Parts: structure tokens; sequence; C-alpha cells
RNA sequence: AUUCAUAAUAACUUUUCGAAUCGCAUGGCCUUGUGCUGGCGAUGGUUCAUUCAAAUUUCUGCCCUAUCAACUUUCGAUGGUAGGAUAGUGGCCUACCAUGGUUUCAACGGGUAACGGGGAAUAAGGGUUCGAUUCCGGAGAGGGAGCCUGAGAAACGGCUACCA
RNA sequence: UAUCUGGUUGAUCCUGCCAGUAGUCAUAUGCUUGUCUCAAAGAUUAAGCCAUGCAUGUCUAAGUAUAAGCAAUUUAUACAGUGAAACUGCGAAUGGCUCAUUAAAUCAGUUAUCGUUUAUUUGAUAGUUCCUUUACUACAUGGUAUAACUGUGGUAAUUCUAGA
């Protein structure tokens, strides 16, 4: 917004992962809260790269508020950002979504059952149904 | 043991890797490779806590599988590839090569240099013998063997490997008055212009090595590695030149030129 | 009864506990080298038997509606290129590799052959691999030979220099 | 398994609990330096004993030894940084003879009271535990800070504190509301 | 320091072997074949060019007990020769000699409410207790044994048989 | 932080213990359920027993395909997308747990392998075989079933299997 003096330091530009990673320093005295979307779009508008090219996390707020420090990385393009950013991070940002599945215990039990079952199981089910019928 | 060891924990890993005791309980174990387990630096930890290029194991492994880095002229997409002393790893992105050298205090220092030093490197001969079909050969510290060496090469010598061909461009022998590099013990990373040797027939030879400060010390023959003749080096010396200054002088020099 | 299979080769009419291994009938090894104790029925037909699996070798004169009037068709034809070529039995150069019998299946209204991958076929790619291996072997052989020759002449000139030096010395 | 995380003690209960002299003297010092508890003098005596033992085992070694020189210089540098000793005395007699009273009359709790911006050591303690005081840029809430003259150079009040402005406060706001209701 | 790594010499091999695997680029010439040629990537060697690993092994060091002074064998109980077995050393196991080995400098036997270390608690010093447990090494995965696969297991979230 | 004090006598000086005192990455227990911090945690007795559910499986551009799966095919009259199951390869001998056994046995420091190790190692392959052979004989390069599948059956029955 106005006089937010949000800065980035220790910036390194690595074409290996094709990004620019740095520590973000946010000074918001007498300000209620800065959100993840606000911070990312502000870093985007000051780095003139792209709105979704920037990704910020961490955001440890110093004791008593007023100042916060985090990590921030800007990709050269949305394609590289999607390729390199973690799936959970993309889901948290909204750039991606992972389809809900069964819980760990349930899927492990499914794997136990179909590891006990040998073969496809269609023939076994047909034989069981035939035996039940007769 | 019932089998080989496949894990390594923090605080049980060699000191020169500089692993923090928190933020995990296991250490990156280097598998079979060109260097020892202790006297080597895995690529993952090298990328993680020496250059800060990447900050995640997942990102590091992705970097390795995307073929964006290579070792000694080879990609070597191993997530825990061990690269020890005198190892050259060039980076096509900006074309910067890192030599894994030993600092004065005894840790895996990294030296960033250009394409010529990327191409040419140094190696220490471990033994020279005759193979099958009457073929003589040598053994180096990194396993970079050259076939059919010149007959002057004996044990405890150093050679220059061009990393592209199989020919030894330069060879430097073992005698008095040569620039050396002690890799082992408490003097890890010291250059001291070897003076003389006590053989002690039966093994475990001792070498008298004296730094330019006239700081003379001794080391096992198994730890010294000649890196060039007096004066000019074969490879660029790291920062500090391997001096190991006295504690009071080093502390007040830090206080002055902090 | 109770589902104990007959194992051929025991020559007894009773049930025994056999240590069955891999490649032994009435047992499949879930682990490598896992031997298992299994109760198996003997190889003599007796009252203990519940079902008897039999094969017809020669047929009679009476006909049933479920043995010759109907027959299940084969599901998959030969898969190897050599297998199909010797099943067709046309010639060595009768283009069987492309004349192989084609089976059609369709999901809805669109029909496709979806012909499978035939193996052990003579291919330009396989020929190229043969040429590349030949070339690799030959260039490696010549490189080793020339390296040996260069080392031999190096040793020869070093020996001549050493002989000249030691002849000049000790005058 | 999880790598171990080390912890240490910081105070030492004295060998005999009931001395009409030691207990009385420690009560005087706690009262006159604003110390809510006795474990605080216990821990300050623990640090004093640690530094005195370091000085003693440093002095037991012969002169000009480089280890002695380095350890003494580091100890002197730390003690000058904290500031309990005058910065123009290198005889080490004062650092070895440093007493609990001399050590305590230098920490920031006495400094604020002697400078007069709190008018009471207990009032200063309540201000610190209520967080309406910042020694420097970061707002502090712990009585035992031991400023190293950094906060002295950066003396000020906390931004979100009384006399710092930008906030009347809850009690002030309700007082103003009640006054407005009473007036009309 | 070796009978060392080696090279050769009639023979032994009953035969283990040197892409009868697959992706990716496919641009050059015509003697027309889709011929000649063009580059990389997981599979291999009966070979070494050290490495992650196992195996025994040298020298010293362990608590309390004499209410434990002698201990060690139908044919292992110390050594010599030879063989077998082992990935090889070796009484590791077999055939053939002497009475050989250990011991008051404590053998042997018993106990351990004994897994051994780094180490934990007071520190003037010298010390006295503890270490099951965050790392290393060893043993086990009900007690015993015996085994297949495997480079590596006496493997037990592998198997076989007997036993709370 | 190189410290003592109370207790035998009417009283005194003593060797002497019983106490008092202070700690425990030493426990248990009783009274207090106010707050940043990492978090010790069924070891002592019972290495005693386990009902239950989990803790070892595995893919790439680059081993074999057709659950009778998905749609573009438009480079395939043999495909180079996806490819669940099954075969092959590898792992499962790692890790985690406990301390029962164990007194020169482990273990610690230091050695020896000129007494042996070596999946994937790994640095690379190795112009040596047309064995009644200057012509039984394909090298523009051979043969069969064991699996999933099409159906049949066995018991309450098991990560059971006979089957064509």
């Amino acid at each position: 917004s106005d006089a937010v003096t949000i800065r980035t330091r220790k910036v390194i530009s690595n074409p290996l992962l094709a990004r620019k990673q740095f520590v973000v320093d946010v000074l918001h005295p007498n300000r209620a809260n800065v959100s993840k979307d606000e911070l990312r779009e502000k870093l985007a508008e000051v780095y003139k790269a792209e709105k979704d090219a920037v990704s910020v996390f961490g955001f440890r707020t110093q004791f008593g508020g007023g100042k916060s420090v985090g990590f921030g990385l800007v990709y050269n393009s949305v394609a590289e950002a999607k390729k390199f950013e973690p799936t959970y991070r993309l889901v948290r940002y909204g750039l991606a979504e992972k389809v809900e599945k069964a819980s760990r215990q349930q899927r492990k039990q499914k794997k136990n059952r179909d590891k006990k079952i040998f073969g496809t199981g269609k023939r076994l089910a047909k034989k069981v149904a035939r035996r039940n019928a007769d | 043991a019932r089998g080989p060891k496949k894990h390594l924990k923090r605080l049980a890993a060699p000191h020169h890797w500089l692993l923090d005791k928190l933020s995990g309980c296991y250490a990156p174990r280097p598998s079979a490779g060109p260097h020892k387990l202790r006297e080597s630096l895995p690529l993952i930890v090298f990328l993680r806590n020496r250059l800060k290029y990447a900050l995640n194991g997942r990102e590091v492994k992705a970097i390795l599988m995307q073929r964006h880095v290579k070792v000694d002229g080879k990609v070597r997409t191993d997530t825990t590839y061990p690269a020890g002393f005198m190892d050259v790893i060039t980076l096509d992105a900006t074309n910067e090569n890192f030599r894994l050298v030993y600092d004065v205090k005894g840790r895996f220092a990294v030296h960033r240099i250009t394409d010529e030093e990327a191409s040419y490197k140094l190696g220490k001969v471990k033994k020279v013998q005759l193979g099958k079909k009457g073929v003589p050969y040598v053994v180096t510290h990194d396993g970079r063997t050259i076939r059919y060496p010149d007959p002057n090469i004996k044990v405890n010598d150093t050679v220059k490997i061009d990393l592209a061909s199989g020919k030894i461009t330069d060879f430097i022998k073992f005698d008095a008055g040569k620039l050396v590099y002690v890799t082992g013990g408490r003097n890890l990373g010291r250059i001291g212009t070897i003076v003389h040797k006590e053989r002690h027939d039966g093994g475990f030879d001792l070498v008298h090595i004296k730094d330019s400060l006239d700081n003379t010390f001794v080391t096992r023959l198994n730890n010294v590695f000649v890196i060039g003749e007096q004066g000019k080096p074969y490879i660029s010396l790291p920062k500090g030149k391997g001096i190991k200054l006295s504690i009071a002088e080093e502390r007040d020099r830090r206080r002055a030129q902090q | 009864k109770q589902g104990f299979p007959m194992k051929q080769g025991v020559l007894l009419p009773t049930r025994i506990k056999l240590l069955l291994t891999k490649n032994v009938s009435c047992y499949r090894p879930r682990r490598d080298g896992e031997r298992k104790r299994k109760s198996v029925r003997g190889a003599i037909v007796g009252p203990d038997l519940a079902v008897l699996a039999l094969v017809i070798v020669k047929k009679g004169e009476q006909e049933l509606e479920g043995l010759t009037d109907t027959t299940v068709p084969k599901r998959l034809g030969p898969k190897r290129a050599n297998n199909i070529r010797k099943f067709f039995g046309l010639s060595k150069e009768d283009d069987v590799r492309d004349f192989v019998i084609r089976r059609e299946v369709t999901k809805g209204e669109k029909t496709y052959t979806k012909a499978p991958k035939i193996q052990r076929l003579v291919t330009p790619q396989r020929l190229q691999r043969k040429r590349h291996q030949r070339a690799l072997k030959v260039r490696n052989a010549q490189a080793q030979r020339e390296a040996a020759a260069e080392y031999a002449q190096l040793l020869a000139k070093r020996l001549s220099e050493r002989k000249a030096e030691k002849a000049e010395i000790r005058k | 398994p999880r790598a171990p995380r080390t912890y240490s003690k910081t105070y030492s209960t004295p060998k005999r609990p009931y001395e009409s002299s030691r207990l009385d003297a420690e009560l005087k010092l706690a009262g006159e330096f604003g110390l809510k508890n006795k474990k605080e003098i216990y821990r300050i005596s623990f640090q004093l004993s640690k530094i005195r033992r370091a000085a003693r085992d440093l002095l037991t070694r012969d002169e000009k030894d480089p280890k002695r020189l380095f350890e003494g210089n580091a100890l002197i540098r730390r003690l000058v940084r904290v500031g309990v000793l005058s910065e123009d005395k290198k005889k080490l007699d004062y650092v070895l003879a440093l007493k609990v009273e001399d050590f305590l009359e230098r920490r920031l709790q006495t400094q604020v009271y002697k400078l007069g911006l709190a008018k009471s050591v207990h009032h200063a303690r309540v201000l610190i535990t209520q967080r309406h005081i910042a020694v420097g840029k970061q707002i502090v809430n712990i009585p035992s800070f031991m400023v190293r003259l950094d906060s002295e150079k950066h003396i000020d009040f906390a931004p979100t504190s009384p006399f710092g402005g930008a906030r009347p406060g809850r009690v002030a706001r309700r007082n103003a509301a009640r006054k407005a209701e009473a007036s009309g």
C-alpha cells in the first residue's frame, strides 16, 4: 500500500531451479495484518515479473508484531513455478488442487486386502458367487 | 552387522560436512563412489549448506534428475553422489566450476573458478603396478585411472588430468622442496613446502612440512599430497593460503579487519 | 475331499506332508526360495477322491452337445515373429512379419485392430544396433592397439636414452 | 531417533540453608536491588562463581602462555562489553574480585531506577512484565536483560506504550466514553 | 620382505563367456537396398584401477569372590606332518607323536540385583558411585537348532522340526 | 564453591558412630490443574503373554502386455500416450526395538590381511569360437510350456490350488 517499506534481502538468482530466492522483511507498524495474497501481489508489483510468479512462505512475526521475516522466491514464468513449487504449497496458494482420497489407514488396508488377493480377483469373485449360489 | 550400512545419522557424520544437530536426525549417506566415506562431501549437502542454491531435498533431487549439473564432465544423477578432495563440478548455468578443496581450518571449502581450471585438475597416485596383458597402470585418490603411464611415475606422486582425454599432461614427483597439501589429521588444508622425510622402514613414514611462517610440523606420508613445485601452484590456492596462524594473531587480525 | 490336490509321482493312495518348493506342483512360492510344508493327496485313485480331472485321448461314436457340437475359440494367436512365421509355414521371405493374422475388436461403433507388438523380428533398428556394436568393438580395438604401440616406442626411446647415458658414464 | 538437545542449570542452592548472616545479607541485597526471589541471587552467584573459577584456573597457569592470553582477553572483552568494569583497568584484580553487589549494581534494573524513568524498581519490573517499555527496537518483557550499552545508546520508549502515542488504550477509551456520557 | 602383480611354454575346462536386451536423435551418398554410414541413455565381463560392507586377527586394559589351588582328554587338550572344509589363516575337522598348554603376577570355578564404550553426578587435589536409555560396536527378535534364495541372513514382519 | 553442627558425663578432653546439611541428563509418592521453550516416557519386577488394525515395496524417454481400461490415432499395414493386474530385475540382510546371554567374551585404543572381502560397484568392455571343421549349418540373426486371461471344481475353511 503506502509506506509499507517491504523489502527483500540476501537475494540469489539461481537458473538451476530458474528462480530468485531471498528473505522477505515486512515492516507494518500500526497495521492490523498483512496476508499471504497481499504480500505476494505486492512483491509481484515491485518485481514487475508476474502476480503468480512470486511465492512467499515462513512469515515469522517478531514478538510484539510490527515486523516479520520470511522466505520468498520469484520464478521466471508460471510454468516453471508450477513445475518446481511443491504440490502442497500450490494447493495452499490455490494454484492447484489435489483430489481428496481415502485416509492412510484405509488405503493401507486396501493394499493389504489386494496383496492377500492373488490375480485380478474377478475370477475369484465369480467362483465365490457361484459357490454361494450352489 | 548382517549387511552393509545404508543409513547415516547426524552427529555421527564427519565434522567437515557441517550438519546442524537439529532439523532432522539422519545425515545424507554417500553410497559407493570415487572417494572415502569420511573424506568426501556429498552433492546434496554441498548444494544445501554451502551454496544455499537449493533449500529442500526434493528440490535438490529434482535439480539432479533434470541434468542441470554435472561432475567431472559427467552428469552423475545420484542424489547422494560423493565428491571429495580435488573434485571438479562445473555448472553450465553461468558456466561456473567449483573445486572441492580443503580450507585452513579443516572443512570442505569451495573454490569458484573458470573453464580452464574446470578442464584441468590434479590427482594423487596411490599405487602403480602391472595389469593383465603386461599393461601398467596407476591408482588415484578419486579412482581416475590413466592407462599406460610413463615409467617415471612411482608411488606418492601427483598428476594432472584433463578430464576429457586419458593422457597425463603434467606429472610431479616426490622429493624435497615441493608445494604440498596435507589432507588428513588435524592439519587439514595446510601448504608447507615439504623439507625432508623419516622413512621408518616398516611403514608409517613421517614428513617434515614447514609453512611460509616457518611453522614446521610433521604428518604421516599417507596424508600429504604434493600439489606443485615451489612458487607457482598447479591449482589456485584457497583463501588463507593454508597458513594456520597462531590464535592470538588470528584473533586480533579478525578484530582489526573484521 | 477338503480340497487337497493330487500330486503325480508319489505312488501312494493316502495323504502326505510334502516339502514343496519352487517349480513343484500344488505350491506357489510367495518368497524367493521359500519351501513350504503342504498336505497333498497321493497319486492313486480311490474312494477318498471327490473330483477326477480327465483328458479325452480318443473319442467314441456317441456325441454330446457340449464336447464337439460347440468349442471355445482361441483368444491370442502366436506372439513372436518366429512363432507366427512357423505357424503360417509359408516361406522365409513370404513377408509373414506383416502378413501375420489380424484380430479385430471394437468397443462401440468404431473398430480397430490394435495389433500387438511382435517380437524377435528383423528390424532396421536392430540392424543399426548391430552395426553400432561392430563399430564400437573395432574402434576400441584399434585405439588399444595404437596406445600399446605408442607406449612401446616410448619405452624403446627411453631405453635407448638410458643406455646412452650409462654408456657415457663410467668411463 | 531424535538427536539430543542439551540443557543446563543456572543456579546453586548454598550448602547451608540457615545462616543469620548470609540470609540477612542476601535479603538486604535483594531488597535494595529489587529482586523478587532468592533463586535470582542464587543464579547470579552461580555466574559469579563460574567467572571467578575461570579467572582462577587462568591465573594458575604461567605467564605469557598463549592460551592464557587468549582466554583472559576474551573474558576481559566480554566483561567490558557488559560494562560492569571500568574500561581502563587491565590488572584483572577487579574482575577476579568482582562481588555480587558490584555485579548487580550495573544491570539494567538498577540503571533504569538510577536514571529515574521508573521511580521504583518494582514499578520498573511491572512495566517490563506488562511490556510497556522497550530498551531498543524490539519490545522486551523480561526483567533480567543486562544491557551492553546498546540499549543505553538506543534509549527510548516502546511504540505501543504510554507516552508513545497512536493508542489511547482500553481504560482511557472507556474513561472517555464515561465522561462523554456524564457530560451528555 | 613373498612363490608378489605379471608374460610365455605341450595339456586339463566336464565348457562360465565377449548386446539372439530396449528407448532417443535419424539430416549424408548412390553401385535401390530402406544397402552403406551419423550421436546419446538403465542391462554386462570368467578382469583389476583404490571405494559403502564383511571376516577373522596383534598388542594392553574389565566388577566381587580362595566360604573356588590346581585347571586342561572315550578321540582335541598345547604342538609337528598330511588331508578335508572354508571366500581363504587356524585342531576349524580328521589321520598319525610327546604329556604338552594355563596358574599365587590369581589359572580354573562361582556370583553379577554385568551388554562394553563416548560418557552422567561433585570438582582444591587424589577420588566414590552410575551408564538399560537419544551415537558407535555386539546379541536377540517366544527357547533351541537346521536351512533355500541371495553379493551379503543362521533372517524369524523367510522356511523346516521339537519344546514353557 | 580445601567449612561444619546436635547426641554418651554432674562437668571435661577424646577414638567413635547415629543423625542434621547440600546435589543427582535417580526414581517413586503426596499436596498446585496460571503462562513463551524443545520435549524424558512401561528399563528395573515379567527377553511374560498378546485380541486388534499398521510397520516393505518398487518405475523411467530407456525389460515383457490386450482387466474385453481411457482417446487422440493422422509418423506406423509392427508400436514408440496412458498402461491397472501378472512375469522379469532389485530391495526386503536397511531401519526401529530391547539388554536375555555374555567376564579377555564383547568393547575401547592400536594393528594384520604378503591369510581373505566386493549386489548396482565402479574408471572401460575383450577384432582370438563360421569345433567331420576350404562348407552337418539362419546371424536382413532358432525351439517348447510354466503366468494373468477363456472357461471348469474341492472343502467352514488359509497371501490354498488341480486343472485343458
